[PDB]
């Protein structure tokens, strides 16, 4: 832990404070995230140093260290210079070019795909936990909600409101790698659109935006789904929008590829080992974004 | 569907990096066999009391038998590796873990909480951190997505028998879980319904009905002798309408292999 000079806070948790901060010794840049030590090491700390150790990929965030002392616990990452969220904000006015929009998507669902292939949920999705760099890489982060399948995942009674998958608003009992394809489908298009896909209030508020934009699902779209704990037969019926309306600078297949990452039925939407082989990423590319 | 394949792959590469050392108990120089028999019973029990999810258990067992296969520990001490170990299983695997207080609590008081949360703080160090083992739960769970169709009473024998595994290190240690799940799925596939190991099971896991066989004869044996073993708690267990009370089922006297 001495070699590391504190550079600057970069963020909050409840956890614990994350700085970005330098190794004195090897000059090494890195992220480091301070973990407040009664009920003793956090849940989240063990899932993320667990998960993490085990996926070394390209497109998730390396782990590259933890300090474990009697009073406090440190996660050492390899730096990133910020997160989506941000760069979001700082392209309201000129908007991310499609390229990149293609290269985020492209390189997430690999980083995505290799989380699945190793029995990992991320679950949490969502421009803050997907980090740049100057180089026109992203990353995926923040796997403290994330969780081993193999045993399949039962769900609380957690995730950001705005990404969430309609079928956990709608009480399934498990989780799949459906909810990672369906926040990555927000992203998307809020990547494309410059506003957030579904930005409910309230759960009930959050579920009505999904039906007003896909239509309200029925036994034909989706098997099984009135019969699901928190489905109401008194729900407004919504008829299914134009995705040329709702996602207009999008080509036929970019329009094609969101639908899937959106389709109701988890069983039935797209995979992201899938995903990577639809037409839209046939001529993918890795352009840098300027970052502030 | 698409990655079903590849988590398999993944957990088959991995569960032979999460073993323990076969021949660690020959090295204990305070324990027996007969006391890690013990106390894993009692952790079936705890995870009874507290409702805890099955993959708990399992985890929680293959967390101390890595810790026991580099730390010596005295007898006295056990159950506190044992604790320490349920309690982190249940921060891993659980939704809303109990709390320390109960992890104590159900102790006697044998250690203080100050005692468990420094266990839990050394298991993490010897483990290294590396806690999503493979189980046999694990592989079973990906063996029955090749029933046809599912057999409620085959999966709750085939859970009771991979269970009933963790109790004996003598032979079960000498075995693999997806091994240990295999023998156990086609022995509850066998008892229940009379259909063998699938061809479809063959191919995946790359086992023959052959070379499950040492395996299953052990676990033939246990399956027989199970209400006369000394710990009993799995089978009070799977007496449960919950488990479609399948430890009451009479295991076949022959194999027929
Ligand atoms: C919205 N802005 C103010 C954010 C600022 O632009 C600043 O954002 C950022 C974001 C990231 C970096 N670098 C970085 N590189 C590699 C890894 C990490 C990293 C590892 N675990 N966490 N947990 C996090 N947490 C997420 C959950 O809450 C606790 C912190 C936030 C970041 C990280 N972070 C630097 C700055």
């Amino acid at each position: 832990m001495e070699n590391f000079q504190k550079v600057e806070k970069i963020g909050e948790g409840t956890y614990g404070v994350v700085y970005k901060a330098r190794n004195k010794l090897t000059g090494e840049v890195v992220a480091l995230k301070k973990i407040r030590l009664t009920e003793g090491v956090p849940s989240t700390a063990i899932r993320e140093i667990s998960l993490l150790k085990e996926l070394n990929h390209p497109n998730i965030v390396k782990l590259l260290d933890v300090i474990h002392t009697e009073n406090k616990l440190y996660l050492v990452f390899e730096f990133l210079h910020q997160d989506l969220k941000k760069f979001m904000d700082a392209s309201a006015l000129t908007g991310i070019p499609l390229p990149l929009i293609k290269s985020y998507l492209f390189q997430l669902l690999q980083g995505l795909a290799f989380c699945h292939s190793h029995r990992v949920l991320h679950r949490d999705l969502k421009p803050q936990n997907l980090l740049i760099n100057t180089e026109g890489a992203i990353k995926l982060a923040d796997f403290g909600l994330a969780r081993a399948f193999g045993v399949p995942v039962r769900t609380y009674t957690v995730v950001t409101l705005w990404y969430r998958a309609p079928e956990i608003l709608l009480g399934c009992k498990y989780y799949s790698t459906a909810v990672d394809i369906w926040s990555l489908g927000c992203i998307f298009a809020e990547m494309v659109t410059r506003r957030a896909l579904f930005p409910g209030d309230s759960e009930i508020d959050q579920l009505f935006r999904i039906f007003r934009t896909l239509g309200t699902p029925d036994e034909v779209v989706w098997p099984g789904v009135t019969s699901m704990p928190d489905y109401k037969p008194s729900f407004p019926k919504w008829a299914r929008q134009d995705f040329s309306k709702v996602v207009p600078p999008l080509d036929e297949d970019g329009r094609s590829l969101l639908s899937q990452m959106l389709h109701y039925d988890p069983n039935k939407r797209i995979s992201a080992k899938a995903a990577l082989a639809h037409p839209f990423f046939q001529d993918v590319t890795k352009p840098v974004p300027h970052l502030r | 569907p698409d990655y079903h394949e590849d988590i398999h792959t993944y957990l088959r590469e991995m569960e032979v990096k999460c073993k323990p050392k076969v021949g660690y108990m020959k090295k204990q120089p305070d324990i027996t066999n007969s006391m890690r028999a013990i106390l894993v019973d009692w952790l079936v029990e705890v995870g009874e009391e507290y409702k805890l999810q099955n993959e708990t258990l399992h985890l929680a067992v293959n967390y101390i038998d890595r810790f026991l296969s580099s730390m010596s520990v005295l007898r006295g001490k056990l159950q506190l590796v044992g604790t320490a170990a349920m309690l982190l299983a249940s921060k891993f695997e659980e939704i809303y873990p109990p709390e320390v207080a109960e992890f104590v609590y159900i102790t006697d008081d044998t250690y203080t909480k100050k005692q468990v949360l420094r266990m839990e703080h050394l298991v993490l160090k010897v483990l290294t951190f590396d806690l999503a083992a493979p189980t046999v739960n694990q592989f079973l769970t990906q063996y029955f997505l090749h029933q046809q169709p599912a057999n409620c009473k085959v999966e709750s024998l085939a859970m009771f028998l991979g269970e009933l595994s963790l109790i004996d290190a003598d032979p079960y240690l000498k075995y693999l879980p997806s091994v240990i799940a295999g023998a156990a799925f086609h022995l509850a596939l066998y008892t229940v319904t009379g259909q063998s190991w699938p061809e479809s099971l063959i191919r995946k896991t790359g086992y023959t009905l052959e070379s499950l066989k040492p395996c299953l004869m052990d676990l033939h044996q246990t399956y027989l002798k199970a209400p006369q073993h000394a710990q009993q708690s799995i089978r009070e267990k799977y007496k449960n309408s919950k488990y479609h009370g399948v430890s009451l089922l009479n295991p076949p006297e022959t194999l027929n292999l």
